[PDB]
RNA sequence: UACCUGGUUGAUCCUGCCAGUAGCAUAUGCUUGUCUCAAAGAUUAAGCCAUGCAUGUCUAAGUACGCACGGCCGGUACAGUGAAACUGCGAAUGGCUCAUUAAAUCAGUUAUGGUUCCUUUGGUCGCUCGUACUUGGAUAACUGUGGUAAUUCUAGAGCUAAUACAUGCCGACGGGCGCUGACCCCCUUCGCGGGGGGGAUGCGUGCAUUUAUCAGUGGUGACUCUAGAUAACCUCGGGCCGAUCGCACGCCGGCGGCGACGACCCAUUCGAACGUCUGCCCUAUCAACUUUCGAUGGUAGUCGCCGUGCCUACCAUGGUGACCACGGGUGACGGGGAAUCAGGGUUCGAUUCCGGAGAGGGAGCCUGAGAAACGGCUACCACAUCCAAGGAAGGCAGCAGGCGCGCAAAUU
RNA sequence: UAAAGUUGCUGCAGUUAAAAAGCUCGUAGUUGGAUCUCUCUCGGCCGAAGCGUUUACUUUGAAAAAAUUAGAGUGUUCAAAGCAGGCCGCCUGGAUACCGCAGCUAGGAAUAAUGGAAUAGGACCGCGGUUCUAUUUUGUUG
RNA sequence: CGCUACUACCGAUUGGAUGGUUUAGUGAGGCCCUCGGAUCGGCCCCGCCGGGGUGCCCUGGCGGAGCGCUGA
């Protein structure tokens, strides 16, 4: 037993397809027009706009 | 009727009989009151427990059991055996993949008083929970309903 | 295992408590008493995590052996001592009184009490039996015997006890109508008059309450405590009656509050 | 040093079990108290919670009661007559619970005597024993005798116990654990269940 | 993000698999600047372990004649601090690990009206009609004499304590109650058929225990509950009814305040134990299993903390099974949970929380409220340490650490 | 693990690609046609007012550890986190949802199963009828 | 069929090494029981000096050489 927590939590998710021409051009142009260190900021963001719109989806599913 | 079978005196053991009585003051048999006990969640006394001769210390109502615990129900199976009989319980239990059910039963071995008299193969039978009667048996029968066809 | 555990992990410590996760491994396993484990709160939590009077558990057993808490009248040197509802907790010292108290979300609020309420608490009758040559007792929530008491009194009332003498000086019947307060399950910490009570012989009689403001609810009997006779408790309330918002509601009010400063 | 779980027997399929752990010492049982008839010894025995058991090896005397006149004495065991359990302790003279003993009528006669001015198990032959005439006819005022004479219509005893009384020694039951206990208290046998216990002890003898 | 792509043919459309694709978890390779969290000898070997440490503990309040320190030279027993030792309490928690274990464990649900419960908290504690202004003998520590190669081995001798171990009483206490019954009074009929009383000697009284009987204070859905009454029992291995310690001081020989400690008993708390209902992986190349080597039920008992074939003796012939019994396997502790996932599912869960189990393998116990305890004991089995050869001492699946094993895991 | 609708309950196949037993009977299993729209306490607004054959189902309500997951609040400098914090002593948090199955509870009555009388051993009821309650309405078995 | 390599299978090579299961016999050690009684201690006898009790030997200090009881 330790007084330590072990909730951890990726805050991104890897494309299901790595080299897809479209999808990296997108990427790119994400990252030069707001100065992005790697693709990982892009998938970041990404991932928090995916987990916002699934909250709201299944919010949409309930009763107004 | 022949009431002691057993090698051992078989009595009730919260009636004395033994009272002095004077024989000119005897209306009917001298002294022997019948102990039996109402037990509770709405079951009826049988008649035959009031007026018995029996002598079962397992019995819910003229015995030393206390039905407390679940109240269940089952069809009788078995009736072979000495103040026992087996009771099937049957029930659907539900597999969430397949979204369905499957018939499962448990067979459950119950104490049946003599206080009910003329019980059959396949009528319902109201068990109450009390303590271990032995090593199996946990549950006193405490009504009979019987079965549809049955005249 | 062998014998009785000694320990509390911090995480199987009830969530009352409102222990965090990283101060340590375990909790302040509440010592026997008049209060269940679950149902408690030990005087190291209220002296140190509720009133901030101590920084660490080495200040809360300073305090508490200068004999400056009294817990129900009497001065308790146990910092795990297990205090639980009703209890009076006089600090004469900083000239406070609390009654621990449900709050609406389950939880023993620091209530603040005149020395005047500090005098008495009420204490729910859980048993009357007959012993001792005829003598009646009668055994309450608190786990205290008293003998002789009023043949009125049936399990499931309340009565005052007077903490000086340790007497019943009154007592609310468990009837309909009366003010209550919940101790246990999901409606814990609401306050409401008794409306009805279903009795299912051989298994746990509901009763069903409803509040100050026309919500009604249900829970166990075991777990209603009766507060005061009609719809006036005889003890103070805290800061919520017993009307438990909605988290709609709850929000509306914490947003209001915060627009008015500034 | 035996054990007392339910895991190692079959279960109620027929299947063999398998045991998940040892022997824990809440299932212990103990060597059973083969109580004698002879006299007292009790060992004490320490069992859980940390109370006593009073595990009697031999006793000579029990407390009986006569149920019909409400008359408990303490008094002498003598024998061992019928045992519905097992033969087998009747021959070893085994005190047990519900065991049939022979107990000395001494103190119930005693009783009779001094309570209706009656005898009882008394030989027409005999002309009693010196000084206990007094007690059997003493000199009682008007008052003293018309309660003896009113006792008097309450006084009969029924023909078996009679016949024990004759013979010195009733038939008892044992009502108390010896092993457990350390005593052998019990209740003189009358009426249908004396009937059914001498039909059995005639029959097995 | 509810997704596909390459590969059979000369070419085509398919079935279909192989390969690709993304995560996840172990290992490994190459590389590695900052900073915050953070797993870490599970997998193979519940294999073996050098060494060290991991459980001890004193308040005003059990026992202080250790000058070991220390004063106020005395009808001044004990100033005080205090090693040691006796006494008490804990050592049954925690930590580790996952070998066993397939309705077993476990989970939810109920029950104990079928049990035990140290401690805590509250109550009860002159409720018993029968040396006290304080009783007895020891033993430690200490002094002194020793033995063995060897140990947390201990043996003689000389003292001396108790909240250790024993014994045991004034008092409340004046008597009441029950059952006895030498005797006396009053009235009615001098058929006392009847009554009413006072009563001296005697026995027994409270709580607890055991048995039998009686009557119907409160309670339950339901007692053979609680309470009451009677007749007695009342364990030599004999139960409660205080021979205890500190502080503050008092009051015209008595009466006391505040505590500490202890003892029944009853509640309470913390539990434990044992039952209820439902739910567990694969396997039929496992279809019948169990049956007094108790198997299922009955009666009586024994034992047990208690319910119970728990065991025993008689009696009956039962009980389970294709709704999969029984048997077998599990690189099976169960669960909360984890990974992945459109919906549905699939796989995992040794692993910090809960429950179980174990301490090299079995078995058996002592003490205690609680252990079938292993940082307790006893024995056997395996391994193993010292030896002067006579004996003695063992248990890291605790924390580090070592060996071994391995693809695989950190600081004595 | 997804991709694998290559284990298919959702949701796959069986003419020739792998595949329907040689053919019937047949028990268990599975599945089965229409049909049926008082209150034996009554007192001058209050309660002894009934799972009223039953179950499945559905909708409730209790009760159900925490942590994890979801999720509310909160500028950890951001974030993973944490359960903190905020305002010039005071103020405010430490929510909430979910928690299969089984068990308990209460409404609904379609769907599904089940039951009620045909040998009348039938429902409501006026009239009878052969043991027997230990409360009798106030000087106690006078 | 001939080669070469690999893999299961059959099988008395009357093959070598551990793992278990079990009739028969033996059985450590603990616990219980029935005995046992090395020792130790109390009350009367070669303990007899001493007390609020005077020639009441009777103790609260020493084998009181005791088929005398008694407890451990």
């Amino acid at each position: 037993p330790v007084a330590r927590s072990w909730v951890c939590r990726k805050t991104y998710v890897t494309p299901r397809r790595p080299f897809e021409k479209s999808r990296l051009d997108q990427e790119l142009k994400l990252i030069g027009e707001y100065g992005l260190r790697n693709k990982r900021e892009v998938w970041r963001v990404k991932f928090t706009l995916a987990k916002i719109r699934k909250a709201a989806r299944e919010l949409l599913t309930l009763d107004e | 009727a022949d009431i002691q079978t057993e090698r051992a005196y078989q009595k009730q053991p919260t009636i004395f009989q033994n009272k002095k009585r004077v024989l000119l003051g005897e209306t009917g048999k001298e002294k022997l009151p019948r102990y039996y006990k109402n037990i509770g969640l709405g079951f009826k006394t049988p008649k035959e427990a009031i007026e018995g001769t029996y002598i079962d210390k397992k019995c819910p109502f003229t015995g030393n059991v206390s039905i407390r615990g679940r109240i269940l129900s089952g069809v009788v199976t078995k009736m072979k055996m000495q103040r026992t009989i087996v009771i099937r319980r049957d029930y659907l239990h539900y597999i969430r993949k397949y979204n369905r059910f499957e018939k499962r039963h448990k067979n459950m071995s119950v104490h049946l008083s003599p206080c009910f008299r003329d019980v059959q193969i396949g009528d319902i039978v109201t068990v109450g929970e009390c303590r271990p009667l032995s090593k199996t048996v946990r549950f006193n029968v405490l009504k009979v309903t019987k079965a549809a066809g049955t005249k | 295992a062998r014998g009785p555990k000694k320990h509390l992990k911090r995480v199987a410590a009830p969530k009352h408590w409102m222990l965090d996760k990283l101060t340590g491994v375990f909790a302040p396993r509440p010592s026997t008493g008049p209060h269940k484990l679950r149902e408690c709160l030990p005087l190291i939590i209220f002296l140190r995590n509720r009133l901030k009077y101590a920084l660490t558990g080495d200040e809360v057993k300073k305090i508490c052996m200068q004999r400056f808490i009294k817990i129900d009248g009497k001065v308790r040197t146990d910092i795990t001592y297990p205090a639980g509802f009703m209890d009076v907790i006089s600090i004469d010292k900083t000239g406070e009184n609390f009654r621990l108290i449900y709050d609406t979300k389950g939880r023993f609020a620091v209530h603040r009490i005149t020395p005047e309420e500090a005098k008495y608490k009420l204490c729910k009758v859980r048993k009357i039996f007959v012993g001792t040559k005829g003598i009646p007792h009668l055994v309450t929530h608190d786990a205290r015997t008293i003998r002789y008491p009023d043949p009125l009194i049936k399990v499931n009332d309340t009565i005052q006890i007077d903490l000086e003498t340790g007497k019943i000086t009154d007592f609310i019947k468990f009837d309909t109508g009366n003010l209550c307060m919940v101790t246990g399950g999901a409606n814990l910490g609401r306050i409401g008059v008794i409306t009805n009570r279903e009795r299912h012989p051989g298994s746990f009689d509901v009763v069903h309450v409803k509040d100050a403001n026309g919500n009604s609810f249900a829970t166990r009997l075991s777990n209603i405590f009766v507060i005061g006779k009609g719809n006036k408790p005889w003890i103070s309330l805290p800061r919520g009656k017993g009307i438990r918002l909605t988290i709609a509601e709850e929000r509306d009010k914490r947003l209001a509050a915060k627009q008015s400063s500034g | 040093g035996i054990s007392r779980d339910n895991w190692h027997k079959r279960r109620k399929t027929g299947g063999k079990r398998k045991p998940y752990h040892k022997k824990r010492k809440y299932e212990l049982g103990r060597p059973a108290a083969n109580t004698k008839i002879g006299p007292r010894r009790i060992h004490t025995v320490r069992v859980r919670g940390g109370n006593k058991k009073y595990r009697a090896l031999r006793l000579d005397v029990g407390n009986f009661s006569w149920g019909s006149e409400c008359c408990t004495r303490k008094t002498r065991i003598i024998d061992v007559v019928y045992n519905a359990s097992n033969n087998e302790l009747v021959r070893t003279k085994t005190l047990v619970k519900n065991c049939i003993v022979l107990i000395d009528s001494t103190p119930y006669r005693q009783w009779y005597e001094s309570h209706y001015a009656l005898p009882l198990g008394r030989k027409k032959g005999a002309k009693l024993t010196p000084e206990e005439e007094e007690i059997l006819n003493k000199k009682r005022s008007k008052k003293i005798q018309k309660k003896y004479d009113e006792r008097k219509k309450n006084a009969k005893i029924s023909s078996l116990l009679e016949e024990q009384f004759q013979q010195g020694k009733l038939l008892a039951c044992i009502a108390s654990r010896p092993g457990q206990c350390g005593r052998a208290d019990g209740y003189v046998l009358e009426g249908k269940e004396l009937e059914f216990y001498l039909r059995k002890i005639k029959a097995r003898k």
